[PDB]
């Protein structure tokens, strides 16, 4: 009997009910998040568990169609997602225990409480408190105390659970005909369709590390300059040739360096581009802040906002007695319903956040016509990068001048331009090496190349040469350093925070090439340009229907993933920083330590 | 002669409730006087389209009788009602010929036909062994068969249902809110023409 045609009717039946059920779940979640009460909590669970239990029988029926004779690529790819059995491949007890271990990991991470030694009852949490201790403060004792307390009271008590979790989930991944578990994470980055566009996991592992060796000159000079300035700030605390302690990064783990700008500003007298007073002066309330950001997308050529986005969306502060969360989110409830939730304030940071969320909403609206199983980004890192593109293009002094937020006679020049570029330097190119090292360590842990004793005696042993962070105090293996992170207990893919970065600039570069605008890449603008709209719209409308390699063809000719613009966007700063460290030796010797 | 015995357009265009699309509602109107000026000049109609007779000339030449076909459909499927179109409405629920006469009015009804809890009184057909012949309604609800498995009218492995329910709601975006559609078909049999417009003094 024919097998190919009879899957089409099953898909047509499945999509209709999936749409409605997903809409009901999303509406329940939105009503809970906007308005919280003891009655609007259990109904959300009643919708969510029904949705979750609905995905186990449609998947069950999607095994009696023998997916080896299906020839059409679209139908085969659509059935590929449904055939994923999920977490029910093992016996019931193993699945229940795995769910329990995940829940207890989350709870233990969310119950962080550590008290000061002098007052055994005065505890601070990750809420405003101990987080602020090592973020905005000038003291070496309290930062060490907080770091050691956090890394010895949370993380040392989570290791025994993670030890069993890793092996259990690795066996689960092997139960789906895969060599490892990390291959499952790499699975989203796999295409096996048209020849010349195919991809493989080994090629990913080889190419994600090859695109890192080109940025070492951009990192060594930044490291040397930061170390020299911090040594000048802190006398007799850092060796002139060694590596720097972890306490002084600015965050708990060193994910971001954005808190170091005020300490290491080169042109202190020269003021930054601040528009808070100008924004306040002429009553820049919540509504027109978003109404202006709409015009930026409308001018390029992207579609105009729907009538109804201004009605349902909860744009402003809820009030006083209507408790709600304030995480900026862009909800896509489906069936033409799009909303945004964000506690707004009149700041330029909220301005950039509004532009980013508008970009997210536009991307979500782009692929609304695809089948239900294909309404996602081409991969993990396409929503976010498209998010930061607009934020990068909206902070330009030219556009701010155009909207009449700066005095027309402004005097942007050398010093302030380098000062601005330094601020964004500390954030973007300060995250790549840590992200790469953590992902490499996680993949090595999952592969099982390392025995039971080489977990905490190799993490720092490679961190010292990939980033240059020294052991403030020696420790035995009983610790567990990476476990004290947000995306390590909730089991979230973490490489999405690396490739995204590169994608941004590649797009920007191509867009700048489709800009005909003369000048350094930092000031390249995309506003007031219809030629820059169609090139992106031919890629936003594909969704997951086409392989992402072909998606990266209507914007950039090269289907590969090469680091071209990271060595271009920071083109002047580097060629200036070569004149900065004219006397300080670059590099770091991994022998000098605080204990030795 | 002053107008008397006006055709009951008020019942069709202002009814209490419209039926589904797979049992698309039929009405026969003849032997009266029609005034299409109110239909044309009204600003509440989103779509008013046809080709055989221009809207202005509709008051000039007149036909034997009219079939009013009323139903409620989605937002994007309003354009689906046209000769020579393919989909889930022009193929399996309501077929229009390639020589159609008369034409189509469609307007938004989100504030009458929608309910906050989800309106499940509307269904549409999704599967059929053979396409629908022009101007034909089918109201059977036999259990569908997909493969060679003999199903005795019971759900299971590969045996399906022909009707699926809509999910009309007020919070839906445009293009998915319910739109009320009325299609007028004009007949020109050799019997005397009955329905058309007035004279002026
Ligand atoms: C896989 O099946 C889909 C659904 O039929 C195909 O999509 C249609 O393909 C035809 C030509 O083959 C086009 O005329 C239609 O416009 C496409 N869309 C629809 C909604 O019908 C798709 O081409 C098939 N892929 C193959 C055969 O490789
Ligand atoms: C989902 O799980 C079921 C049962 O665990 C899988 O079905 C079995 O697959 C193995 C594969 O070698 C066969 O040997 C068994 O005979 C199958 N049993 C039944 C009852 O089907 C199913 O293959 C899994 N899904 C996928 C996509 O592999
Ligand atoms: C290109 O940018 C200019 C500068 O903002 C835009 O011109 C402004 O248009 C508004 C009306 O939309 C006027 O109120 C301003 O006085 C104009 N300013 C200047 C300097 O001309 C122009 O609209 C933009 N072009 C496009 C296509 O969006
Ligand atoms: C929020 O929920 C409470 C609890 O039921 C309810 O009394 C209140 O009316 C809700 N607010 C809105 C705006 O619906
Ligand atoms: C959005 O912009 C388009 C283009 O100018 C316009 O036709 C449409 O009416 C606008 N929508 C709204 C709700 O103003
Ligand atoms: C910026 O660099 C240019 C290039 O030499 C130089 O002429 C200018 O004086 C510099 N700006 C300063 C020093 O403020
Ligand atoms: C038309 O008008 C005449 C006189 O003007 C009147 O007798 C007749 O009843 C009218 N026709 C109606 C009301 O249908
Ligand atoms: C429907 O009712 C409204 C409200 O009175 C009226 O304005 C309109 O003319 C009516 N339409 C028809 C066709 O009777």
């Amino acid at each position: 009997s024919t097998i190919e045609e009879q899957a089409k009717t099953f898909l047509d039946k499945f999509n209709h009910e999936a749409e409605d059920l997903f809409y009901q779940s999303s509406l329940a979640s939105w009503n809970y998040n906007t308005n919280i009460t003891e009655e609007n909590v259990q109904n959300m669970n009643n919708a969510g568990d029904k949705w979750s239990a609905f995905l186990k029988e449609q998947s069950t029926l999607a095994q009696m169609y023998p997916l080896q004779e299906i020839q059409n690529l679209t139908v085969k790819l659509q059935l590929q997602a449904l055939q994923q059995n999920g977490s029910s491949v093992l016996s019931e007890d193993k699945s229940k225990r795995l769910n329990t271990i995940l829940n207890t990991m989350s709870t233990i991470y969310s119950t962080g409480k550590v008290c000061n030694p002098d007052n055994p009852q005065e505890c601070l949490l990750l809420e405003p408190g101990l987080n602020e201790i090592m973020a905005n403060s000038l003291d070496y004792n309290e930062r060490l105390w907080a770091w050691e307390s956090w890394r010895s009271e949370v993380g040392k008590q989570l290791r025994p659970l993670y030890e069993e979790y890793v092996v259990l989930k690795n066996e689960m991944a092997r139960a789906n005909h895969y060599e490892d578990y990390g291959d499952y994470w790499r699975g989203d980055y796999e295409v096996n369709g048209v020849d010349g566009y195919d991809y493989s996991r080994g090629q990913l592992i080889e190419d994600v590390e090859h695109t890192f060796e080109e940025i070492k000159p951009l990192y060594e000079h930044l490291h040397a300059y930061v170390r020299a300035k911090l040594m000048n700030a802190y006398p007799s605390y850092i060796s002139p040739i060694g590596c720097l302690p972890a306490h002084l990064l600015g965050d708990m783990w060193g994910r971001f360096w954005t808190n170091l700008y005020s300490l290491t500003v080169p042109f202190g007298q020269k003021p930054n581009i601040d528009v808070t007073d100008a924004m306040v002066d002429q009553a820049w309330d919540a509504q027109r802040i978003f109404k202006e950001a709409e015009k930026f997308f409308v001018s390029v050529g992207l579609p105009n906002m729907t009538q109804g986005f201004w009605e349902n969306s909860m744009l402003t502060d809820p009030g006083n007695v209507q408790k709600a969360v304030c995480h900026p989110t862009a909800w896509d409830l489906g069936k033409g319903d799009f909303r945004i939730l964000m506690c707004t304030k009149v700041t330029m940071d909220d301005f950039l956040t509004a532009h980013h969320e508008m970009g997210h909403i536009q991307y979500d609206m782009a692929y609304a016509a695809q089948p239900f199983l294909l309404r996602n980004g081409a991969n993990e890192g396409f929503h976010e990068a498209v998010g930061e593109i607009m934020s990068l293009s909206a902070a330009t002094p030219k556009h701010l001048k155009s909207i009449g937020l700066l005095s027309p006679d402004f005097q942007e020049d050398n010093e302030t331009e380098i000062n601005f570029l330094l601020k964004q330097a500390l954030t973007i190119v300060g995250t790549l090496p840590f992200t790469y090292m953590l992902e490499k360590w996680r993949w090595m842990v999952f592969k099982g190349e390392i025995p039971k004793d080489q977990w905490m005696k190799k993490w720092w042993e490679m961190k010292r040469e990939i980033v240059g962070v020294v052991e403030p105090v020696p420790h035995d293996e009983t610790y567990c350093d990476p476990a004290s992170l947000f995306h390590v207990s909730n089991d979230y893919s973490f490489i999405r925070y690396y490739t995204r970065t590169l994608y941004q600039f590649q797009f920007q570069e191509a867009l700048c090439q489709a800009a005909k605008h003369e000048g350094p890449l930092h000031k390249c603008d995309i506003s007031n340009s219809t030629e820059a709209g169609q090139k992106l719209f031919n890629m936003l409308r594909l969704g997951k229907s086409e392989p992402w390699t072909l998606a990266l063809e209507n914007v950039v000719g090269a289907k590969n993933m090469n680091v071209r613009p990271l060595l271009n966007y920071f083109e002047p700063l580097f060629t200036w920083l070569k004149d900065q460290n004219k006397n300080s030796f670059v590099g770091w010797s991994t022998d000098w330590s605080p204990y030795a | 002669p002053n107008i008397t015995n006006l055709c009951p357009f008020g019942e069709v265009f202002n009814a209490t409730r419209f039926a589904s699309v797979y049992a698309w509602n039929r009405k026969r109107i003849s032997n009266c006087v029609a005034d299409y000026s109110v239909l044309y000049n009204s600003a509440s109609f989103s779509t008013f389209k046809c080709y055989g007779v221009s809207p202005t000339k509709l008051n000039d030449l007149c036909f034997t009788n009219v079939y009013a076909d009323s139903f409620v459909i989605r937002g994007d499927e309003v354009r689906q009602i046209a000769p020579g179109q393919t989909g889930n409405i022009a193929d399996y629920n309501y077929k229009l010929p390639d020589d159609f006469t008369g034409c189509v009015i469609a307007w938004n009804s989100n504030n009458l036909d929608s309910k906050v809890g989800g309106n499940y009184n509307y269904l549409y057909r999704l599967f059929r062994k053979s396409n629908l012949k022009p101007f034909e309604r089918d109201i059977s609800t036999e259990i569908y068969q997909a493969g060679s498995t003999p199903c005795n009218g019971v759900k299971g492995f590969n045996c399906y249902f022909p009707l699926q329910s809509y999910g009309f709601q007020p919070t839906y975006g445009v293009g998915y809110q319910p739109y009320r559609v009325v299609v007028l078909s004009f007949e020109l049999l050799h019997a005397p023409a009955t329905v058309c417009g007035p004279k002026k003094s």
